[PDB]
């Protein structure tokens, strides 16, 4: 906090045992400095200055110049302190005495009952409709008809590689992961090509995750270059991604279209077929939904979320065309942006 | 593993293959009975 | 300066002693932000969100809101020190024992001398040149045809009001201005 004194000889190990001089302010300068940088950056990207090549050249390194300045910023002021990245010391358990590389099902110290090899298909169940959800869905996202992506993509292969791969990864005491929404979204938005504000292509190789993950298990080893990464730069990383995720959402720009007069809205489907006030109900029904799933998030019973997320798909499906239209359904809800 | 563990009669590689001999033979079972339905 | 260690024992009056902590920060986390809700409305007025009138409104007082803004910021955190608009005590002359509200032409503590009474014409005509010179280029600025000025300007009546006033108001001590610029 920001207070009048501080405590000058205070303990440094592991972490801030007290509050300490100039470090959440210049958190916050360094966070909004990094954001800065990379929307300016952006800005740039389609800007009309420099040769154009160059500057879609600096464009695209936007995100990684910012983090570097703001990183260099960060290294020449020396007397203050900024949280850090950690990683862990080298390849080894996180906890040596409880566990090793390798866990037996039949148990470590005592015997596993017999009564929960049954009884582990509800909490598996639980964590497949997780991961099935979160993976198509993102995929969904990603693979969009506007996106621009020719190679295709596959719905059975990837979600079985996903689950078998975190089944065999609990085998081994490791976590089963899933194909996250913003991560996914700023790794495609990041390979795509604007054309002369219209998506041209989009880089589709498996060079990219490759060497990303390459990365991420060698980063144990890259520990004198990550420790002198601040937190507040990824910060500023963190909110340029949100914002930039939410650039291709039609329920994003209608909500601003709530903000927006109707004479200024744009000469879209939904706009040109569809009345105002229809179209301000259903982007209002969304909102709704919104925020059901936002209170069910904030509850203690936040892993039925994907259940009250399906609950959405009866929602369209029957109770909107007992209110709306056939052809208001089909140009607010359309699958490739088609005007019916 | 690690530290003291309770010794068991399979190791890990035995226990793991039970294992996946009996889910690869449950499905076998169910896919032997869907071929089974759908056809008669 | 950001420091691993400051005095909590400053002195506090007229103005700080030593370095402060958070004070430079909070310094240009304010400035920094004073300037971006000023760009941010300033945008906004030539935007399309919201009636347009109301835009409008906002938008002129664009200025004021992001004023009343940093400083409604700056009086919640009243833990960290920042350095305030310092307005004098009353209408009082700055010295008291140096000088009155009106300056005798012949001299104060001693007898001004004849020689620099001719001798103040060549400091006048710079004077004259450089508030001349300002004001005159300011005018032609702000009354540039694509700026849209329909009432028109003065080149003459506005450079013998400023001079005047700047040659008066020197009989009462007091400095003699210009139109500035910016
Ligand atoms: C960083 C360069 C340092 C300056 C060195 C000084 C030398 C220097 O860079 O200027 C000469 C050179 C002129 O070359 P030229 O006009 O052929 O180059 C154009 C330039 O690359 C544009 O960016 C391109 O448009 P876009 O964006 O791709 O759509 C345009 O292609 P097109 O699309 O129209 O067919 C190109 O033709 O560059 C400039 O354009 C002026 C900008 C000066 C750049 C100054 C930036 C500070
Ligand atoms: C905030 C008040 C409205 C709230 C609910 C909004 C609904 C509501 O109360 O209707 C009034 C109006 C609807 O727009 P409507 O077309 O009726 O009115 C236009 C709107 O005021 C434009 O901003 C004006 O642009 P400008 O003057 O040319 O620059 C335009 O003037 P002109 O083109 O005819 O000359 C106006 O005709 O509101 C909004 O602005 C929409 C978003 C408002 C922001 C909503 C977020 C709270
Ligand atoms: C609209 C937003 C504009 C942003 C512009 C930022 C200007 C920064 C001003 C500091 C420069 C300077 O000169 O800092 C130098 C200072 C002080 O100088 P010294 O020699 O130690 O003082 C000694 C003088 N005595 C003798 C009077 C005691 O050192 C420091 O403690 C380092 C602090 C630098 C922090 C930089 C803040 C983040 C910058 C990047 C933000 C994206």
């Amino acid at each position: 906090p920001l207070q009048k004194t501080y405590n000058y000889n205070v303990l440094m190990v592991p972490k801030p045992q007290g509050p300490l001089p100039n470090t959440a302010l210049l958190s916050l300068v360094l966070m909004a400095g990094t954001f800065f940088f990379a929307m300016m950056l952006r800005k740039f990207k389609n800007s009309s200055y420099f040769p154009g090549k160059l500057r879609r050249v600096i464009g695209d390194f936007g995100v990684p110049i910012s983090i570097l300045i703001m990183v260099l910023v960060d290294f020449f002021i020396q007397d203050t302190y900024t949280q850090k990245l950690s990683v862990p010391d080298g390849f080894k358990v996180s906890n040596s005495s409880a566990r090793g590389w390798v866990i037996h099902p039949l148990g470590l110290r005592s015997e596993f009952p017999i009564w929960m090899m049954f009884a582990s298909a509800l909490p598996a169940l639980l964590v497949f409709i997780l991961i099935f959800l979160e993976s198509q869905i993102t995929t969904l996202i990603v693979s969009k008809p506007e996106r621009k992506m020719v190679k295709g993509s596959g719905f059975h292969l990837d979600l079985l590689l996903v689950v078998g791969m975190g089944g065999v990864a609990a085998l081994f005491g490791m976590p089963w992961l899933s194909a996250t929404t913003v991560r996914s979204v700023t790794h495609a938005n990041a390979l795509t090509v604007m054309g002369k504000a219209q998506i041209q292509e989009v880089k589709e190789q498996r060079i990219s995750g490759l060497l990303v993950a390459v990365l991420v298990g060698l980063s144990i080893l890259m520990e004198p270059i990550l420790s002198r990464i601040p937190l507040a730069v990824l910060f500023g990383i963190f909110l340029y991604m949100g914002v930039t995720s939410l650039s291709g959402i039609q329920l994003f720009d209608r909500i601003l279209l709530l903000f927006k007069p109707p004479k200024y809205h744009p000469d879209v489907p939904y706009v040109k077929r569809v009345k105002t006030w229809r179209m301000h109900l259903f982007t209002g029904i969304q909102i709704i939904c919104l925020a059901v799933l936002w209170v069910v998030k904030s509850t203690p019973a936040s892993l039925a979320l994907p259940f009250v997320l399906i609950l959405t798909v009866p929602l369209r499906r029957v109770l909107l065309p007992l209110i709306f239209r056939n052809v208001e359904l089909q140009c607010l809800d359309a699958d490739d942006a088609k005007a019916t | 593993g690690e530290r003291v563990q309770l010794a068991h009669h399979f190791s890990e590689p035995e226990i793991t293959l039970i294992i996946f001999g009996v889910m690869a033979g449950v499905i076998g079972t169910i896919l032997l009975i869907s071929y089974g339905i759908r056809r008669l």
